[PDB]
């Protein structure tokens, strides 16, 4: 029984989830997504 | 004095209008 509980605790520890949340939040803050600016943009492209 | 139709509706090709408005966006 204690062997099984230790095993399950080990897998659950390997099955944590908050770290990916933290990583995604950090990446979102770093990239600094935004929409404010002009209504629409006109750009230069040399279409093939 | 039979009147003739005046200047027709112009096209003002998309490229020129886009360039003018790109300039206006750049200056604003």
């Amino acid at each position: 029984g204690q062997k099984l509980k230790q095993d399950g605790d080990s897998f659950r520890m390997k099955l944590n989830t908050q770290e990916i949340f933290d990583d995604w939040a950090r990446k979102v803050q770093q990239r600094n997504l935004g929409v404010s600016g002009r209504i629409f943009t006109i750009e230069s492209t040399r279409v093939r | 004095r039979k009147l003739v139709h005046d200047k027709e509706l112009a096209a003002e090709d998309e490229q020129v209008f886009l360039m003018k408005q790109q300039s206006l966006l750049a200056k604003q």
